[PDB]
């Protein structure tokens, strides 16, 4: 169990052999001196006899209850299920370290003393948002960009893989990243890829369900989210479409527009408040950046802002090349027509066109797609 | 050469480690049990001296007493109310009315006093730990530091000068200025330096589900503070909890207003708190309520403004003194190149210059990095800046 | 007694003082039976359709095909579509058709309206929304259906369509709603990629009304000579 | 997986060897043509270390193994050319041709004769071709031939030259971390026969690289911290001439040869001192060397620089005698004092305020006066806590107060007697003895001519009553603690040799005499042994005689790994077990710092428990107390294992040792500060523990916070102050709890008392620190012996700072930058040091315990370049 982490020679050098002998001899003598006494002073089994006595102290029916207060001096105030609470003692074999106010306890049936602790198999909301499997394909599936990817890697991935450049430089890596631009140009896609390659736990939540239907709930949700985020490990949090809180109103919201302000103040404090942050990164994205509160974006809460422009003819060519890989297509088609199909077609129109034309050819149980198929497919998807 | 020999030695010693680990006895993953060597004392004797001698002793709350002959009223949680007396081993003086007591289960007679409840959340709101920031990380604002330390800390460590001469020091202080200026950091500095307790509270923690909850929280907050000798309360982001009273039509913010009133009342009228100092902060203080800003509650109104010129060069000195950079660059020019900017921008400039050096291949940064960083974080991002809309204070 | 026979959520007798086990009891309780019995969805099939040929063609090729023939989409390789929207005047026959396909492809057709009776079955409080996924995966081949009469449903579907676009591992889950007035739905839902298909249901005309009369008059004792074509003609296209 | 077509290399070099036995005879031309083509092809195709799975290396042994077996040894007509193509090439696959048990078989291919200069075609390869073969041969063949029969055939004549040339080739390709592989051919080869290998490596490396010295130095010393006796002696003695012959470092020798002072030879250390006196280029090197040679890491040596030129050249040592101590007093007055100048008030101790909501405590208050008054803490009228108690009761209390007056003015020579004589006129058996001990303490370490036989001898000459006679031989020895003059030894010998009824005086005489001499004069140990032989015959009492007598002998023969002195001393005291109570004292006392785990295992093999029937209680106690040794500087591996052992065995399943004295082991372990201490000790200490002799718990409490370096954990002890009110009454712990609370911040600085300076060196401070741990046995000494020892037990604190100027005019104050402790082992590129660059300070106050500081502005610091805590900071600016 990590006896001696000084294994840094990691080679055929004499240091490793000598340290291994020293550990071996220490453990030899320790084994003899903690074994021979038990050979010569058993006095009882100590393997079942002591366990026999313990099983005797805790009577055969024993109840569950809730702890509510503790006085350190081995006896505390515990509640029963009915509602009336007591002032019982604490036995000594109960591991008086993992007792935290609220954990279930097992109480003796006669004198109600503290006997045992039940593991609290609850894990209620952790599993709802914590992504547990790789999203999809890495940076090889996205065509264009390159300038952006450099930055995302610098602010998210690179610190974890190579924590040697920065500390040598004396710089802490920049904190936050926001990605903004017109709709449907791959913000979420880059997020998925980053989740793919990375090693840290990835937590995702959409901004819209930050709002609720009762008072004093939004702040509770945000406190809980960041608590569970820092509970695990170096982790990455993704907050998506923030602008939704600041543009739409829903009747179920019992409060008015002031509770939204309260929620925003809570989130705004979570990033840089009175207490040490720990090791958590933040990534957020939106397509209306001119509506949210400029107090939220000041450096120290978010440093890199990356903008996503529309595709260009070279990138459009690359995109048509990517999205028709495993397509069994006839050489009759000419992509140059579709490149000039629209004045400013966006990236998602590409995948829309491809999938729709595939569907409409498969209508007739066929494998090859002709040109007139696209001629009707682009018209179907672009005009309505 | 002999990798196999040394590796097999390592394997044998690891196996022997786990072997003797089983041999002594810690195995069989527990459902709440301690290793046998620890409870050896409480296997034969502690059971026999902690099962027959000690009783259950239910816990109850006392209602009142009555005269000339002690007779007491006991209220338990789900049973009846009783009329009881005391036991011989406990003195009759220390059973002051209205506190938890422990009574036996047969004759129902008082045995021992107990400490009262205090809610579970308000207990965790204490600090119990102190951050790492010190007083040397606030370059540029010596005035404010002197002024605040003279109200929040000086009387505690020299409580004779004021008593000798005959003054009572103030009790409050407010900190305000545009975002990014650096008030929360001053609060951290104060927390690091002090010795008495220090309870931190954030305004959004004082909005609750049901009606009349926030007021209760404020009451027991100040009560728990009173229990101790004397210490600090830091409030953050006030403007979420009380601005002004503007009721019209249907009720709006009424509950939050009641919370604000209770907070106000706790500091004034009928035998005030005494040995407690508060400390607040905000971003847009124009919305604070007049009755809250009246002196007697907020004696000093410390103000944090945008750094001038010694502030900028000095912030550069502080945030760049841990850099591997060129030995012959001047930061005064850098101070001149950014007219109105906050400490945050200087921190980000240092970071981005380091990143430009690490970008290509270099090991130590030079002047061109700084000039490019200033050209990008100041002039290129300036369409997402708060300060043109937080100097009119809204 | 053996431990293995001691299943979770089982009724057992129990002696008085020692509280020791003694026997076993058959009855058990489940949530889904209670939620589905609250809902009362009407199972049906293709038999009752009148005048809905093309609509059933495309709804089947978008829904019924990519469960029984995933490899047929592997061959062409275009991804499997997941979002279908049905729109038209009220009372024209949306819900029955969605249930019809759900029955013909054997998927657990569940609908959600964000009410509170069934909320407790889903969870204790339901602070967030997607907890139904944690209940849907135990019965994976499922269809989510919603309806709008006269904006909460739109944000819910947006959260869902965002969810299962790369982050959800399980396959075989589709979502669909039906609502009128396309011109009023949100802008973010009109982007070419989010939704996959849109299908119009127009109010039935003469031939459709005649067929509907014939379908619904199969449980009634007619009379010799009705000329119900005249009856169909008298109705000036009300609805179905 | 297609085969054929491309089968050219895997066929032709497989078919030529198959017919090679038939080509051996009746075909002289073809055999040699094909042999040369195979040799050249295997040499060329195996030149680079990138194709480890060569198309010829792993494909010749499939069927050609029998051909190689029947062809090379079974030729019987070896020529002058076929052998060139056979031995040079067939031996290359012989490392991997056969199965794993091959190391004892290399003789049948290569050992006939090493082929020419095989490095000619094996110099461009890194870790594949032939150097691995050489390592394999040296692994078993050379070791088995030369174990006790080194003088033999070719297994040693050309093997040394081949090994030397391969080692030179190690620092020939890249000279990177593969140079650290040189020991794998030099240190690994002929371990116990390392003298000639090291001399060969030195003569090869003298002209190879001067800058490639420090790396090999540190590499060798990393294995030289612990080794066998012969290994340590040989390796250190061979490494000593390295920084002088090849490179000209010549500066760390004075500081790093303290490990080479005792373990190898003190005469060799004297030779190093002589050669250092020879090399006196300027003043930086000599001054930096002698800065730590009487105040840090030796003493009793100021007799070497008294030649005919003692003006400024040989007079420099004089400035270290008393001038450096005066500068120390001045810097305590200026640096630390200006920042903080307490009046010994103990206001911090008076922390009852903020929290809030007998004459025994006078001892604690007097200790509060003594502790905080360090670094020029003279008290004028502030000594009321001792002045009022000095003439009311508690003779031992007055004695302790007078003694603590000495520590109030610590390491002073200007006015210690001036302060002492103002109160010496007391006519008390206790005030006068404490006053003389205070006088000796004040000038202790100064090694000046304050009172060789003037102050304390005036008390000694009236030895007709205890205390007035006992406390008069220890204090003078403390004054001359750093000097080994035998004049004071003979003067104090009659104190012990008198065999007088003053048992306490004779014991403290043993302590006093042991704490001065550690080398020669076995006659003092002889006199002590004769005293114990003539004294302990008719007695079986407590350790009052035994807690003082054997300790002086043990210290006087402490830290010597020859063990011959230990064997003789143990054999000379053969007697009954009560008389032989000191048999195991000198046995372990000579084992301060070394790697001898065999001694550790035989320590507890003889006597583990024996059921502990009160028959060897003190014996097992002192056995466990001496088990604490070898862990103060265990190269970071012994400490963890030791603390785990003590936790597992004694306190968990034992008889009495664990629950009575297992807490001292942490005190002897370290005081750097680890959370497992402050979590494990209070685990057994928070509980009242009325079952066991709870006075042991009292000791544990009074010995818990012994960790120095003031920190923010004091709140724990204040919680104990809340738990110390009801239980743990004042009658035996009033001063002890407060002493625990003060132990961490005894002074506001001056806390280096951990007996580990430079890298891991002891600094000969065991003789002064140990007496506290020896006297703190557990019982019946906290009121008569504790107050007389616990006050002035430790006086070897290594100043308070590690960065300083000591320039010619003291112009510079401080210009440096600190980082964490060194944590680097191997790196094939630029080597590291520490990566905590965040701190950038220029103060001479706190320097940091486990920290390493570097400089800036590219000064190159050519004075010391390694370590010493008193860098000269020589100025060099040859780099615009
Ligand atoms: N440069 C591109 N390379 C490849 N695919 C692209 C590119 N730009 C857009 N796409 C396609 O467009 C689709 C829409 O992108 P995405 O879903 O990430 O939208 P978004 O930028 O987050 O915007 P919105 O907020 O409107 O959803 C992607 O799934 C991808 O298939
Ligand atoms: N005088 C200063 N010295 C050093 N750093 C400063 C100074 N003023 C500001 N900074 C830096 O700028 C940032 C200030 O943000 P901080 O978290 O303190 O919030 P604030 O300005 O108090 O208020 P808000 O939370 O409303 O933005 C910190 O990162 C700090 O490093
Ligand atoms: N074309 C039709 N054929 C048969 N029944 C129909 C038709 N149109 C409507 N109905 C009847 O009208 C009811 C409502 O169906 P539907 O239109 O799917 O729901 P909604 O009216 O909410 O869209 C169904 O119960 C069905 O019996
Ligand atoms: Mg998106
Ligand atoms: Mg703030």
């Amino acid at each position: 169990a990590s006896k001696l982490p000084l294994v840094t020679p990691h080679t055929q050098c004499r240091l490793k052999l000598l340290k291994l002998e020293r550990i071996k001899d220490y453990l030899l003598m320790e084994e003899e001196f903690i074994r021979n006494q038990e050979q010569m002073k058993p006095l009882e089994e100590k393997q079942e006899e002591e366990r026999s006595k313990v099983d005797d102290l805790r009577g055969t029916p024993m109840s569950v209850g809730t702890l509510e207060e503790i006085i350190d001096d081995n006896h505390a105030i515990v509640s029963t299920s009915v509602g009336s609470e007591h002032y019982v003692s604490i036995l000594s074999f109960v591991d008086k370290d993992l007792l935290e106010p609220g954990c279930s306890v097992l109480l003796n049936h006669k004198v109600h003393a503290v006997i045992g602790v039940l593991m609290d198999d609850t894990d209620p909301l952790v599993t709802v948002m914590k992504v547990e499997k790789a999203p999809q394909e890495t940076y090889a599936d996205i065509g264009g960009l390159d300038n952006q990817i450099q930055e995302i890697k610098e602010s998210v991935e690179l610190p974890l893989t190579h924590p040697e450049y920065y500390e040598e430089m004396g710089i802490k890596p920049p904190k936050g990243v926001i990605l903004y631009g017109p709709p449907g140009t791959g913000k979420t896609l880059l997020a998925k890829a980053v989740a793919n390659q990375t090693s840290a736990t990835f937590l995702r939540v959409v901004g819209s369900e930050l709002i609720q239907k009762y008072l004093g709930d939004g702040p509770k949700l945000v406190r809980e989210l960041f608590r569970v985020a820092e509970e695990h490990a170096p982790s990455i949090v993704f907050i998506d479409e923030i602008d939704a809180i600041g543009t739409k109103r829903y009747d179920s919201n019992s409060g008015g527009e002031r509770e939204i302000q309260r929620t925003m103040l809570e989130l705004l404090n979570q990033l840089d408040g009175f207490d040490s942050r720990g090791d958590v990164k933040v990534i957020m994205a939106t397509n209306r950046i001119e509506t949210l509160d400029p107090a939220l974006i000041r450096p120290g809460r978010i440093d890199r802002k990356i903008e996503f422009p529309l595709p260009d003819e070279k990138t459009k060519k690359r995109i048509f090349q990517i999205h028709t890989s495993r397509m069994t297509l006839a050489d009759d088609v000419t992509l140059d027509d579709l490149i000039m199909a629209k004045d400013d077609l966006s990236g998602a129109d590409i995948k829309a066109i491809c999938t729709e034309a595939g569907l409409m050819a498969l209508r007739e149980r066929r494998m090859k797609v002709t040109n007139e198929d696209f001629k009707k497919s682009k018209e179907n998807v672009l005009y309505k | 050469t002999y990798s196999r020999q040394i590796k097999q030695v390592e394997d044998d010693i690891q196996q022997l480690l786990k072997k003797i680990n089983e041999l002594t006895g810690i195995k069989e993953s527990d459902t709440g049990l301690a290793p046998p060597a620890l409870w050896d004392l409480a296997a034969d004797k502690q059971t026999l001296q902690s099962e027959q001698p000690l009783q259950v002793a239910r816990c109850t709350k006392i209602i009142n007493a009555d005269s000339e002959d002690p007779k007491y009223i006991i209220n338990v949680k789900q049973f009846a109310k009783f009329v009881v007396d005391l036991s011989d081993q406990v003195a009759p003086t220390d059973i002051e009315e209205g506190m938890r007591v422990g009574v036996d289960r047969n004759k129902y007679q008082i045995h021992i006093p107990l400490p009262p409840k205090i809610d579970p959340t308000v207990t965790m709101m204490q600090v119990e730990e102190k951050p790492d920031v010190t007083y040397s990380d606030v370059g540029g604002c010596k005035e404010q530091i002197e002024k605040l330390r003279e109200v929040v800390e000086t009387p505690l460590l020299h409580p004779e000068r004021f008593v000798n001469l005959g003054i009572e020091p103030p009790k409050g202080v407010l900190l305000f200025g545009p975002p990014g200026t650096g008030k929360t950091l001053c609060a951290r500095a104060v927390a690091n330096r002090t010795d008495a307790c220090f309870i931190r509270v954030i305004g959004s923690e004082l909005v609750q589900k049901y009606v009349g909850e926030g007021a209760r929280m404020v009451r027991e907050l100040f009560e728990m503070a009173r229990t101790k000798k004397a210490c600090l309360i830091f409030f953050d982001e006030i403007d979420a909890i009380g601005g002004a009273r503007f009721d019209d039509g249907a009720g709006g913010d009424n509950e939050v207003q009641r919370t604000m009133l209770e907070l106000i009342n706790q500091l004034d009228g009928f035998d005030p708190r005494g040995n407690i100092k508060v400390l607040m902060a905000t971003n847009r203080p124009d919305t604070l309520d007049p009755a809250l800003m009246r002196p007697g509650r907020l004696d000093r109104k410390i103000e944090f403004s945008l750094p001038d010129l010694e502030g900028r060069t000095h912030i550069f000195k502080i945030h760049a003194r841990s850099m591997s950079v060129e030995r012959d660059i001047r930061f005064e020019l850098l101070a001149r190149l950014c007219p109105n900017s906050t400490g945050a921008e200087i921190r980000s400039v240092c970071t981005e210059a380091g990143m430009f050096a690490i970008r290509a291949r270099r090991k130590i940064a030079t002047e061109k990095d700084f000039l490019e960083a200033v050209n990008k974080v100041i002039k290129s991002y300036a369409k997402f800046s708060a300060t043109p809309r937080y100097m009119t204070y809204n | 007694i053996d431990i293995n026979d001691v299943t979770p959520n089982c009724r057992v007798a129990l002696r008085n003082d020692s509280y020791t086990l003694h026997k076993i009891l058959p009855n058990k309780v489940d949530p889904l039976v209670s939620l589905m019995m609250v809902e009362k969805v009407p199972d049906s099939t293709y038999e009752m359709i009148g005048g809905l040929d093309k609509q059933i063609k495309e709804i089947k090729e978008v829904i019924e095909l990519p469960v029984k023939h995933p490899e047929l989409f592997e061959a062409l390789g275009i991804a499997q579509p997941k979002g279908v929207l049905l729109y038209g005047p009220p009372g024209t026959g949306k819900t029955l058709l969605a249930r019809a396909v759900a029955h013909h492809t054997d998927c657990t057709f569940i609908r959600v309206s964000g009410s509170e009776l069934v909320q407790k079955f889903i969870g204790e409080g339901a602070r967030m929304v997607r907890e139904l996924f944690v209940m849907a995966r135990e019965h994976a081949p499922s269809i989510i259906f919603m309806d709008e009469i006269d904006s909460e449903v739109q944000r819910t579907m947006l959260e869902l369509l965002n969810q299962l676009d790369g982050f959800e591992a399980t396959k075989n889950i589709k979502v669909i709603m039906a609502t009128n007035r396309i011109d009023i739905l949100d802008s973010a839902l009109l982007r070419p990629g989010r939704i996959d298909r849109k299908i119009e249901f127009p109010p039935p005309n003469e031939e459709a009304r005649l067929d509907i009369l014939k379908i619904h008059s199969r449980k009634m004792n007619l009379t010799r000579g009705i000329n119900l074509r005249k009856i169909a003609e008298l109705m000036p296209g009300a609805s179905g | 997986m297609e085969e054929g077509g491309r089968d050219k290399a895997p066929v032709q070099p497989q078919q030529s060897p198959a017919a090679a036995p038939g080509g051996t005879d009746e075909k002289p031309s073809g055999k040699e043509r094909r042999d040369a083509g195979d040799k050249d092809k295997e040499q060329e195709l195996s030149e680079e270390d990138k194709q480890l799975q060569d198309e010829l290396e792993m494909l010749v042994e499939r069927l050609g193994e029998k051909d190689t077996s029947l062809y090379r040894p079974a030729l019987e007509e070896l020529r002058r050319q076929i052998r060139s193509s056979t031995t040079s090439m067939t031996s290359v696959p012989k490392p991997l041709k056969f199965l794993r048990p091959h190391y004892g078989k290399l003789k049948e291919i290569y050992e006939n004769m090493a082929p020419g200069e095989n490095k000619r075609f094996a110099a461009d390869i890194i870790s594949v071709l032939a150097m691995t073969m050489s390592g394999e041969r040296e692994c078993l063949k050379y070791r088995l031939v030369g174990s006790q029969e080194e003088l033999a055939s070719w297994g040693h004549e050309y093997v040394r030259h081949l090994a030397g040339e391969v080692a030179k080739e190690w620092q020939e390709l890249d000279d990177a971390e593969k140079v650290q592989r040189e020991p794998l051919l030099t240190l690994v080869k002929e371990i116990v026969p390392y003298n000639m290998a090291h001399n060969a490596e030195h003569e090869a490396c003298d002209l190879l690289m001067e800058i490639e010295q420090v790396d090999m130095l540190e590499k060798d010393i990393d294995e030289n911290a612990y080794a066998k006796v012969c290994l340590y002696l040989t390796s250190c003695v061979n490494y000593v001439p390295e920084p002088e012959n090849s490179a000209l470092l010549r500066c760390a020798l004075g500081v790093f040869r303290k490990f080479s002072r005792f373990p190898e030879a003190l005469r060799l250390a004297l030779m190093l001192n002589d050669m250092e006196l020879v090399e006196d280029i300027f003043t930086s090197c000599k001054d930096v060397v002698v800065q730590k040679q009487m105040a840090f890491m030796l003493g009793r040596h100021g007799v070497f620089l008294e030649l005919s030129e003692d003006v400024e050249e040989y007079e420099d040592l004089t400035e270290i005698m008393s001038n450096v101590q005066l500068n120390s007093n001045f810097l305590a007055l200026a640096r630390e004092l200006d920042i903080m100048e307490p009046k010994v008030p103990d206001d911090i101790y008076k922390t009852h305020l903020e929290n809030n909501r007998s004459a025994r405590m006078n001892l604690a208050s007097s200790f509060v006066n003594g502790f905080v008054n360090a670094a020029f803490g003279q008290d004028k009228l502030l000594t009321d806590d001792g002045n009022k108690w000095l003439y009311k009761n508690k003779d031992h209390g007055m004695l302790s107060a007078a003694a603590s007056l000495g520590m109030i003015l610590l390491w002073d020579v200007d006015g210690g007697l001036t302060q002492i004589d103002k109160y010496l006129y007391s006519s008390e058996d206790y005030i006068k003895s404490g006053a003389l001990l205070a006088c000796g303490i004040v000038n202790s370490g100064v090694r000046n001519e304050c009172d060789p036989a003037l102050a304390l001898l005036s008390d000694y000459v009236l030895h007709n009553s205890n205390t007035m006679r006992l406390g008069s031989i220890f204090g003078l020895g403390l004054a001359y603690a750093g000097s080994n003059r035998e004049d004071v030894l003979t003067l104090l010998l009659p104190v012990m040799g008198d065999s007088k009824s003053s048992m306490e005086v004779a014991g403290v005489t043993a302590l006093a005499c042991g704490m001065i001499a550690v080398g020669s004069c076995n006659g003092d140990v002889t006199s002590t042994i004769l005293q114990t032989i003539m004294e302990k015959s008719e007695t079986e009492l407590k350790d009052t005689y035994a807690r003082w007598l054997p300790l002086g002998l043990g210290l006087n023969h402490l830290g010597k790994g020859e063990a011959i002195e230990a064997i003789l001393a143990a054999l000379e005291v053969v007697s009954e077990p009560f008389r032989s109570f000191a048999n195991t004292l000198v046995d372990v006392c000579a084992y301060a710092g070394s790697g001898n785990v065999l001694k550790v295992q035989q320590l507890l093999h003889i006597c583990s428990e024996h059921f502990d029937s009160k028959e060897k209680e003190e014996d097992k106690d002192k056995k466990e107390k001496k088990d604490k040794d070898k862990k103060e500087a265990p190269a970071d591996m012994g400490a963890h294992q030791g603390v785990a052992v003590l936790g597992i065995a004694l306190i968990a399943m034992g008889e009495e040792i664990g629950a009575e004295m297992a807490l001292r082991t942490f005190g002897h372990l370290l005081r750097y500060g680890e959370p497992t201490l402050r979590r494990a000790v209070p685990l057994a200490l928070a509980l009242i523990s009325v079952s066991n002799p709870r006075l042991n718990i009292l000791d544990t409490l009074s010995k818990f916070s012994h960790d120095a370096d003031p920190e923010v954990s004091y709140n724990s002890i204040f919680a104990m102050g809340m738990v110390g009110s009801g239980t743990n009454n004042a009658r035996l712990a009033a001063m002890l709890r407060q002493l625990a609370q003060y132990h961490a911040k005894d002074p506001n600085n001056l806390f280096m008392v951990r007996l580990a300076q430079g890298l891991t060196h002891l600094g000969k401070g065991t003789l002064t620190l140990c007496p506290y741990h020896s006297d703190r046995q557990l019982m019946s000494q906290v009121a008569v012996a504790g107050l007389l020892t616990v006050l002035v037990s430790f006086l070897d604190v290594r100043n308070i700072i590690l960065g300083k100027s000591h320039y010619v005019l003291y112009g510079l104050v401080a210009a440096m930058q600190p980082r964490m402790l060194v944590t680097f082992d191997e790196e094939l590129r630029p080597l590291p040091v520490s990566v905590r660059v965040g701190q950038a300070v220029d103060v001479v106050g706190q320097a940091g315990k486990p920290k390493t500081i570097t400089g800036f502005q590219t000064h190159t610091t050519p004075v010391l370049l390694a370590h010493g805590e008193r860098a000269e900071l020589a100025t060099e600016e040859f780099l615009p």
